[PDB]
């Protein structure tokens, strides 16, 4: 694992010793070069695991998330590309120092053998977002948000902490592998329950579960476009990757603890569904979209069948992928009407055409068209929820109707109708945002081809 | 021209080197752990004439 | 124990409450340190002599200058008090808040 | 179309002694910008 | 959005803990500097612990 | 003062301490204690005006009734069982006297109201000293009696120490009183965890120390002692500010910085002995001081404020008194969370 | 080896170099008058170092080479426009005032550690004492606001707390109209916009406020424009005079010490010249500073330290 | 301001770390070989 | 009042600055067209011709390490065995009784 983690250290000394004038140029293919060594990981076999040495491992749940947080990079680098450009070269040098700090913390979370050193890199992962959020935002709310997006994370997984050694001191070991092998039942005593909240409610609010998603909007909309999409992209997925590796332990009071994570999260996809419906801002929109396609995954991991697991990998991908072309795509909107305003910059699709296609093709991503991936983590947690309880459709299905509402608002207000008769600076789109808006849709394309490179471990 | 571009292109090398350099250390963490060597019941084999170990 | 030492006991007790009194008067807040002083080397020397602790005969008097010392420091801090103010009441004691 | 940075009314609310004062502290004033009080 | 979202799920959890947070830091800060009520406190605590604790 | 006489009251006091430290005598440690009070004054008083003179009065009034409760404990003591060398204290009364004595001296609630008056009132170099080098021999005597002291007082005067530190970092401006809430936070932290390993209160202690050094250095770098003035540095020294910043990072705690060593490792101590919802309380109250953290490094070098139009000839000037060991302090202070084992070493 | 307390501790001990000849002289009057040729007269006689009055381009040469640097760069202010349109809208004037108060705050500190390390004298035109008559002018004018004036109060007073008042105050007494007819003769476009109140203002302040406030701790020459120019008698009258009332004779040598310490790390110096409190006249954004202080740092000696500058011409950087 | 490079202090930080090195160095060659005449190994 | 009505000296807002204005095929990746363009060549290369063709290829041809044809012949063998010789297919018990100690309980 170390020939991936050495690369992504070795991309600091590389930044910091370039030309002012050539950060950017061998930050990106430096950046893609690491991505192509990273996709060597997708080689999964059905055994065990690919364990590397003591401290990482990787599985088929770890390799799709590494690929996409490796892939990641060159994306925002090239969407913050434009609004550093009056940056002065040292603070430009910090950015990246920051986006690489944030990826080097990812990698070495998702890899993670030891539970303790996973917890330590999840809130490593903490600190270069809030700076890259209160530091380089536009608007004043910015340092509100950060605030928030701090102190929710660290309310849900200071417990867990205190849970983690506790289980040392009785287990012995916080192995991964030794965890798996000797796990035992927990027995239903309040202890056994207030253990169970500690270790669950640190994933359940960075996800964000419905009632701890407060956070989510502000920190979306107030970050910079990069911000915008590490989080929605990969820093979201960790509540998803460490739910799916913790509830080894949680069996089998979880069969009755998650009744009301699986009514929260059930009852708060349909409300943020109907929320996106009437927004003012296309950033709040894309983030209650966010938490609406998270509770389902919550809903997925809380089912805890093979059916659940492969849906949410699949889901989990997609949505990171989806996600960041949506706030790509807003952001340069933003840039030109610099109002991150819905109903102020209409029919687009008669300036900017290949924009409109770029919006068409994620709204179409977003709605679940099939064969889209995205469809296919849809349809695995929905089958799986219907085991679960025939009923459950009844609600996924008006999800389903009110997602493709939204989204099709979304490209209904900004691209059709008149054109703003007063709005007289938008300018042809550059090759730059074309090419990320490619480099984000291409990936799921080719994905669909082959789906069980994102199914998990228990495809 | 040499000695020129030397001067601005030597941080090029800088990632690809420490690639195979994790390389290396991925090397060096196998040898620790060949503690069951072509001793596991599953994957046990009589050596070849000229073999001496079964992996490296 | 017996009823010398509750003796002793109370009367530092009481010197102590009456420095953590505060009325006013700094003055009598040495005044009252002086006496939990006083009290101490009273139940130091009482101690000593009655177990018959010979090489212990030495603590009480070292205790007293140490203490007298500390007096003297005392009495100088109060002094520059007044002369900041031209006096010596507690409450002029108020600049310094939490 | 350009970075929101701190003013002088968002930088007044930390000029003050303590933060958020109340009605029985706000008539409280900062120390003196030397620790030294006037011999009044 | 408004009534859920934007007023309850917003008091509850961080506006009643900003709230409750700030009061106790305004009780606890709001001293005046008087030496005599520190050590009025003093006493007090001084004579709970031994009945207390022993 | 007389550089001579700077010296020689600095070595005093370190001379002090030493006694207390290396003494099996309680009368000798109490001499130490005397010995550090008494030098420790005009240090307190080196910038002469009203507000070090209060300061060091209460400074002297609270440290006098202290050493003055423990020579106390120390006649009990003696008293119930004739012996002067410093082991088991034999007598429950005599034990909460001297856990009240050694607690109002290292400033512990609810005594902890001294130390933010006293910090305001002395200058950056007096609260450094006060908040660093005066806590090494009161923690000293209580890791030596650790198995005599009552463990409900310990954690209960630990847990007062923590929510007080806590509540009252957020009403604060000023930076000295910012600092010495931080102190008494970070002494509820310590004292918590003597009953069970005195490894960790020394573990923290080092760590302590560090963090508060390389803060009072900065503050010193940056004549700044208000938000404002310290908001106003940005625009001549914007490394200062980073590096500010970044300490004040660490001693919340956040990983993977220094400060999240001694809690987590307290915090795994504390879970051996079967002891949970203390360390909850403490994490989710230690919260309060990261908030205080966040807002001062807000006002600080996340965002930009104001400035003057003098600060001009400012950028014209370099600093030229240039303290050592500053870079150290900060590496130390950010960066030793990989060498964590290290405690092992009994420091 | 730079003078400090190891050096105070050896060798250094700055109350030996005092001859009864240090002696700091200031030499202060109206505008355009003759204070500065006196000045310089007094200088020369009585073997003293003159420093020229602190301009707004005064700290420039003191710093790297003595080439003044741009206006938006050093003060953001001009003469000129305060006497053009003296009611500026952007507070022009006050910004002037601060920046040359500061300046005159460098200068002080500078005559005194120079003094203080070498025990000759100095003479110098108006220092941070009788500046504020220039305030007092812009004032009664209605040039600027009170809050401006209670700012330059609170500056004035925690700065000039803790220097020592020079021994001597000389003023040049100039009637109103004949400076005015001077001023004429100058030539000065700019100059000639002043009026005659602003002048008359300045000379009351001048002898109201400064005169009996000097003369119950200091010595007073109250001379007139025709026995100024016999700098012979002035001199002459410097030595009879005796220096008994002052703080100078009170004065020890550890107070020298802590003294010295202050006139150097001239950052000390000029630490509360920048109070963070947020008049219009001298606040400045965020934005606007940040422009600033780039622009500054791209100076070709002022990127880093004196002696790292690769442009400039310093070697042997990778071993200093 | 304008001061030359300080031979002297240079000589003996270049000294002092050379110095340090080679008793490091020492040191470790005397510890390995103790461990290794204490445990029998060479 | 005679205030200024202005709180602070502030820098006016500067306007955006176009690309294209300065520079006709800018591409949008910089102001400096020579570095712009190498950028954008660069990206392109890494992007679409490196990282997203020869990776998709590498992935498509990847090796069955999940043994999904050992275990579709494995299937095969058994179900010929156990066709061949009339045994019932799936046992319904995954491991042998016979190794299995279950408690006595003589309720
Ligand atoms: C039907 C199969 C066709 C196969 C032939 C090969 C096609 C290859 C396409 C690969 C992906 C396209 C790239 C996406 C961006 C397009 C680039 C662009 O800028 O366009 C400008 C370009 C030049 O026009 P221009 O005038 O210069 O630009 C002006 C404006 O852009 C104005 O632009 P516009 O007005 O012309 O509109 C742009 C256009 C293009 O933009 C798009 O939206 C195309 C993407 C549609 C997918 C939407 C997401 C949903 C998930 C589906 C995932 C399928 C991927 C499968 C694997 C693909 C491998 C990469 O949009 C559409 O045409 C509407 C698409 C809605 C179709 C809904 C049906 C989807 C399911 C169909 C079955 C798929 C599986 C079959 C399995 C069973 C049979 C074997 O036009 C094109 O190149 C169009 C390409 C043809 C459209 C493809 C639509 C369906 C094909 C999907 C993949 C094929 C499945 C494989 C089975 C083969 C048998
Ligand atoms: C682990 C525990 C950690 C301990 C916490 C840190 C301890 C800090 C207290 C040390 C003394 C305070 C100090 O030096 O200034 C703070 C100092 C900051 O320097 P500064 O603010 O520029 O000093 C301003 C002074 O107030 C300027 O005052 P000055 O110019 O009047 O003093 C003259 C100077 C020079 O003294 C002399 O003139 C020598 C003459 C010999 C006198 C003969 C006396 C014998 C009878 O003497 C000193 O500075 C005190 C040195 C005492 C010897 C310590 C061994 O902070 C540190 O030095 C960091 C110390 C690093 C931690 C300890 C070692 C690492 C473990
Ligand atoms: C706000 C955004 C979302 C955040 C997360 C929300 C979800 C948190 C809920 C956690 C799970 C449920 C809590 C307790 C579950 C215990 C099972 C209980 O529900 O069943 C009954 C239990 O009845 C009562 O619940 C008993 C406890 C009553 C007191 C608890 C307070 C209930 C309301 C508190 C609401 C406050 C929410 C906010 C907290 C900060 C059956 O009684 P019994 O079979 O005999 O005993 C079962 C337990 N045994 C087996 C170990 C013995
Ligand atoms: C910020 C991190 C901490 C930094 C600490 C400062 C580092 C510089 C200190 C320089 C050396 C320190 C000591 C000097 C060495 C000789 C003295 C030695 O002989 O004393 C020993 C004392 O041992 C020393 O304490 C060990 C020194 C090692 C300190 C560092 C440990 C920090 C580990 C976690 C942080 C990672 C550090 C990374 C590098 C700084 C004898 O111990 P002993 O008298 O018989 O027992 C007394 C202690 N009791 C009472 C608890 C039993
Ligand atoms: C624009 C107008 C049209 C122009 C184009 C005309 C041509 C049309 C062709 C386009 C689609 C038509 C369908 C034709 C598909 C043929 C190829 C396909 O069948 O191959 C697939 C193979 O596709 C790849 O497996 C999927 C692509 C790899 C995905 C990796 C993405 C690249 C990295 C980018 C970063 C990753 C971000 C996300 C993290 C996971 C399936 O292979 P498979 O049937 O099984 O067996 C292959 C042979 N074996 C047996 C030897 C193994
Ligand atoms: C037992 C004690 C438990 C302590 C729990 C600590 C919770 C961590 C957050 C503490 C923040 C409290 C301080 C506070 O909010 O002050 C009010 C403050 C006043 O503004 P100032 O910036 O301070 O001043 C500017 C005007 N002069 O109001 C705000 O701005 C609030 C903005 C930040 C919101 C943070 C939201 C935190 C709550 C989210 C969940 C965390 C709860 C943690 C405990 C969970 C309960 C088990
Ligand atoms: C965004 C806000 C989320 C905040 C976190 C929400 C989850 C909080 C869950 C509790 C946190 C601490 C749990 C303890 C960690 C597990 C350790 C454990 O299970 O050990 C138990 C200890 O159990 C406890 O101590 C639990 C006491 C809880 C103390 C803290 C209370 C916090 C508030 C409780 C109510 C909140 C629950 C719902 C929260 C919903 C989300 C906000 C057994 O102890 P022993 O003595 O060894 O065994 C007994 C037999 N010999
Ligand atoms: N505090 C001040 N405010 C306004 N103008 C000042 C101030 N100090 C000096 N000046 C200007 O500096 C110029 C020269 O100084 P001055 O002493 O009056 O004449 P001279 O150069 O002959 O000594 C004059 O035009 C004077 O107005």
């Amino acid at each position: 694992m170390l020939k991936i983690i050495i690369p992504t250290t070795m991309l600091l000394p590389m930044t910091w010793m370039s030309k002012h004038n050539m950060i950017w140029i061998n930050a990106t293919v430096h950046s893609l070069l690491i991505s192509l060594i990273s996709l060597s990981l997708l080689n999964q076999l059905g055994e065990n695991s690919l364990n590397f040495s003591l401290t990482f491992f990787s599985d088929s749940l770890s390799a799709p998330l590494l690929v996409l947080t490796t892939w990641l990079l060159p994306l925002m680098l090239m969407a913050s590309q434009s609004h550093l450009s009056k940056e002065t070269t040292t603070r430009k040098k910090l950015y990246i120092t920051m986006l690489i700090l944030l990826q080097l913390f990812l990698i070495m979370t998702f890899t993670a053998t030891e539970l303790i050193l996973f917890y330590i890199l999840f809130e490593a992962t903490l600190v270069p977002t809030l700076i890259i959020i209160t530091r380089w935002g536009n608007q004043t709310e910015r340092l509100n948000a950060g605030l928030y997006f701090l102190f929710y994370t660290l309310a849900g997984s200071l417990p867990l902490l205190v849970a983690l050694v506790y289980i040392q001191n009785t287990t012995g070991s916080l192995n991964f592998l030794i965890i798996h092998y000797w796990s035992h039942p927990l027995s239903n005593s309040w202890s056994n329950i207030f253990m169970w909240l500690a270790c669950i409610m640190a994933f359940m609010v960075k996800m964000p579960l419905y009632g701890l998603h407060l956070w989510l909007p502000k920190a979306h909309v107030e970050a910079p476009i990069a911000g915008s999409m590490v989080l929605a992209a990969v820093l979201l997925k960790l509540g998803g990757y460490g739910m799916m590796r913790i509830t080894t332990i949680l069996n089998p009071l979880t069969n009755y603890m998650a009744y009301p994570f699986l009514m929260l999260s059930m009852w708060g996809m349909i409300m943020t569904s109907s929320i996106c419906l009437r927004q003012t801002d296309l950033k709040s929109l894309i983030a209650y979209s966010s938490v609406s396609h998270m509770a389902l995954v919550i809903v997925a991991i809380m089912i805890q069948t093979p059916w659940s697991f492969m849906g949410a990998t699949a889901l989990m991908i997609a949505h990171g992928l989806t996600s960041s072309m949506l706030f790509c795509l807003a952001n340069t909107n933003y840039e030109r009407v610099h109002s991150r305003t819905m109903i102020l910059a209409r029919g687009l699709q008669t300036l900017l055409p290949l924009m409109a296609t770029w919006w068409l093709v994620a709204s179409l991503t977003n709605l679940a068209l099939p064969p889209s991936i995205n469809l296919i983590g849809e349809l695995f947690i929905i089958t799986a929820s219907f085991s679960w309880s025939n009923i459950t459709i009844i609600l996924m299905g008006m999800n389903m109707m009110i997602t493709a509402l939204y989204s099709l608002y979304m490209l209904i207000t900004t691209q059709r109708g008149k054109y703003t008769h007063h709005i007289n600076n938008i300018k042809p789109s550059f090759t730059r945002e074309n090419a990320l808006m490619a480099l984000h849709i291409l990936p799921l394309l080719l994905l669909t081809l082959n789906p069980k490179m994102i199914l998990g471990p228990l495809y | 021209n040499v000695l020129q571009i030397v001067r601005d292109h030597w941080v090029h090398i800088l990632v690809p080197v420490g690639f195979v350099f994790g390389c290396y250390l991925d090397r060096r963490s196998d040898e620790k752990l060949t503690a069951f060597r072509n001793k596991s019941l599953l994957f046990k084999r009589e050596l070849r004439p000229n073999e001496e170990v079964t992996w490296k | 124990m017996p009823l010398v030492y509750m003796n002793i006991i109370m009367a530092f007790a009481i010197a102590l409450a009456g420095l953590l009194m505060y009325r006013s008067h700094l003055m009598s807040s040495l005044l009252c340190l002086e006496g939990m002083m006083l009290s101490l080397f009273i139940m130091s020397t009482l101690i000593i002599l009655n177990t018959h602790f010979t090489l212990a005969n030495m603590m009480p008097i070292i205790l007293l200058v140490f203490a007298a010392c500390e007096a003297a420091l005392g009495l100088s801090l109060l002094v520059m008090v007044s002369n900041t103010y031209g006096t010596d009441y507690v409450q002029n004691l108020n600049l310094l808040q939490c | 179309a350009r970075q929101w940075q701190p003013d002088v009314e968002w930088a007044e609310q930390f000029g003050g002694a303590v933060m958020y004062p109340t009605k029985e502290t706000a008539h409280w004033k900062p120390p003196p910008w030397n620790d030294v009080d006037p011999p009044k | 959005s408004s009534l859920l979202d934007l007023i309850w799920l917003e008091t509850i959890l961080p506006k009643t803990t900003s709230f409750i947070q700030m009061k106790m830091s305004i009780m606890v800060s709001n001293q005046k500097g008087l030496i005599k009520l520190y050590f009025l406190s003093f006493l007090i605590t001084i004579m709970i612990s031994m009945t207390l604790f022993n | 003062m007389n550089p001579i006489i700077y010296t020689t009251l600095i070595m005093t006091v370190m001379s002090g301490t030493m006694l207390v430290m290396i003494s099996s005598h309680w009368l000798l440690i109490w001499i130490g204690f005397e010995m550090n009070l008494l030098a420790m004054i005009p240090v307190l008083m080196k910038n002469f005006n009203p507000r070090a003179t209060e300061a060091a009065t209460k400074y002297f009034l609270t440290q006098a009734t202290a050493s003055m409760m423990l020579m106390m404990a120390i006649i009990i003591n003696l008293l119930y069982s004739g012996q002067w060398t410093i082991t088991k204290m034999f007598n429950p009364v005599a034990m909460t006297m001297m856990t009240m004595a050694l607690a109002m001296k290292l400033g512990l609630s609810p005594f902890h109201f001294w130390v933010p008056e006293v910090t305001q009132g002395i200058s950056l170099q007096a609260g450094l000293l006060l908040l660093t080098w005066q806590k090494l021999a009161p923690l000293s005597v209580l890791c030596q009696i650790s198995q005599s002291i009552n463990p409900n007082l310990m954690l209960t005067m630990a847990m007062l120490s923590i929510l007080i530190g806590g509540w009252g970092g957020l009403n604060q401006t000023q930076l000295r009183k910012i600092m010495a809430y931080s102190s008494i936070a970070h002494m509820g932290w310590m004292t918590a965890v003597l009953p069970y390993n005195t490894t960790m209160t020394i573990l923290n202690l080092l760590i302590y120390i560090t963090m508060t050094l390389a803060m009072f250095m900065l503050l010193i770098h940056s004549s700044a002692t208000t938000t404002l003035s310290l908001s106003h540095t940005w625009n001549k020294m914007p490394v200062i500010t980073s590096l500010m910043m970044v300490t004040l990072l660490s001693m919340g705690g956040l990983p993977p910085l220094s400060g999240f060593m001694p809690k987590w490792m307290i915090i795994q101590e504390m879970t051996k002995n079967e002891s949970i919802i203390m360390p909850t309380l403490m994490a989710m109250t230690a919260l309060l001081n990261l908030y205080f953290y966040m807002r001062l490094a807000y006002s600080s070098s996340l965002t930009m404020f104001p400035s003057t139009n003098n600060m001009k000839m400012k950028w014209q000037f370099e600093h030229t008194k240039q303290m050592k060991l500053l870079p150290t302090m900060i590496v130390l202070s950010t960066l030793v969370l990989p060498m964590t084992p290290a405690l092992s070493s009994l420091n | 080896l730079q003078y400090g307390p190891l050096a105070f501790v050896l060798g250094e001990r700055t109350t030996r170099k005092l001859t009864e000849t240090s002696k700091v002289i200031t030499v202060d009057g109206n505008i355009c008058s003759g204070k500065g040729r006196l000045a310089r007269e007094i200088a020369e006689k009585l073997g003293l170092r003159h420093f020229p009055e602190a301009g707004i381009h005064y700290a420039d040469s003191t710093t790297g080479d003595g080439k003044p640097l741009d206006v938006q760069l050093s003060g953001n202010c001009s003469l000129e426009k305060f006497y053009d349109d003296p009611k500026s809208n952007d507070g022009n004037s006050y910004r002037l005032q601060s920046w040359l108060y500061a300046s005159r705050l460098l200068q002080y500190a500078d005559a005194l550690e120079h003094l203080l390390s070498t025990g000759q004298g100095v003479v110098l035109e108006r220092s941070i004492y009788s500046d504020f008559v220039f305030l007092e002018a812009m004032y009664r004018q209605g040039f600027i606001r009170k809050q401006c004036v209670e700012h330059y109060n609170e500056v004035k007073k925690v700065t000039a707390c803790e220097y020592l008042p020079p021994h001597v105050v000389v003023y040049v007494d100039v009637p109103v109209p004949e400076i005015q007819s001077r001023i004429q003769k100058k030539g000065n476009p700019h100059e000639m916009k002043i009026t005659a109140a602003y002048l008359q203002d300045i000379e009351n302040a001048y002898k109201k406020t400064f005169l009996p406030e000097m003369s119950e701790k200091c010595e007073v020459l109250q001379y007139s424009a025709r026995e100024a120019e016999d700098a012979e008698k002035v001199v002459e009258d410097i030595e009879y005079l005796k220096c008994d009332k002052g703080p100078w004779p009170d004065q020890d040598d550890r107070t020298f010490h802590r003294l010295r310490m202050l006139v150097q790390n001239k950052l000390e110096v000029l630490n509360y010249t920048t109070i963070p409190v947020y008049l219009p006249e001298i606040t400045i954004g965020a934005h606007q500073s940040d422009r600033v202080f780039q622009k500054f740092t791209e100076l070709p000696g002022r990127k880093y330290s004196p002696g790292y500058n690769e442009d400039v011409g310093d070697k042997w950087i990778w071993l200093k | 301001p304008h001061g030359s490079p300080d031979w002297l202090k240079v000589g003996l930080t270049l000294g002092t770390s050379v110095f340090l090195w080679i008793y490091l160095i020492k040191q470790h060659k005397e510890d390995v070989l103790e461990y290794k005449r204490r445990n029998g190994l060479e | 009042p005679p205030e200024p009505t202005i709180r602070l000296q502030e820098d006016p807002d500067p306007e955006d600055e176009n690309l294209y204005e300065k520079n006709p095929d800018s591409h949008g990746y910089d102001k400096d067209p020579i570095v712009d363009l190498w950028n954008m060549r660069v990206v392109f290369f890494f992007g679409f011709s490196i990282v997203l063709v020869l990776g998709s290829t590498f992935v498509a041809y990847l090796p069955d390490y999940r043994m999904q044809e050992w275990a579709r012949r494995e299937a095969e063998r058994l179900v010929k065995y156990r066709e061949a010789n009339g045994l019932p297919l799936m046992e319904s018990n995954c491991f042998d009784p016979n190794k299995i100690q279950l408690p006595e309980d003589e309720d």
